[PDB]
């Protein structure tokens, strides 16, 4: 998703989900490719 | 008026995106590798470009 | 009017700062909890005595 070629359109957006698997998001919060990182209900760093 | 004893006026530069993680309790590439704020701060900031 | 009841679940999900404003309102409802329990009782004493 992050990746991916092609997004969709806020008219229909593209859910796609992800289970049984191992989420490691150290190189989506620490990456500097993202100009905003927001987490509301939670804290950044915790999702480790 | 008010007045207190000390104060520890800093001096540095950075981006101005970069201006938002300078506030107490913030989280990005300045505040957990550069320059970082206590949660209780207390003071005022200034900046011109 | 908490995200929840469990603090571990705020400690272990939120920041410091974020949690504060959490873990506020839990000690606030529960201290209500504690004084309408010993007030009550405070009563039910005085009927026994």
């Amino acid at each position: 998703v992050f990746n991916a070629t092609r997004f969709a359109s806020v008219y229909a957006w593209n859910r796609k989900r992800i289970s049984n698997c191992v989420a490691d998001y150290s190189v989506l919060y620490n990456s500097a490719s993202f100009s905003t990182f927001k987490c509301y209900g939670v804290s950044p760093t915790k999702l480790n | 008026d008010l007045c207190f004893t000390n104060v520890y006026a800093d001096s540095f530069v950075i981006r101005g995106d970069e201006v938002r993680q300078i506030a107490p309790g913030q989280t990005g590439k300045i505040a957990d590798y550069n320059y970082k704020l206590p949660d209780d701060f207390t003071g005022c900031v200034i900046a011109w470009n | 009017g908490a995200i929840s009841s469990v603090l571990n679940d705020i400690l272990s999900r939120l920041d410091p700062p974020e949690a504060e404003v959490q873990i506020d309102r839990l000690i606030t409802g529960r201290l209500q909890s504690l004084q309408t329990y010993v007030t009550q009782q405070l009563i039910r004493a005085a009927e026994i005595r």
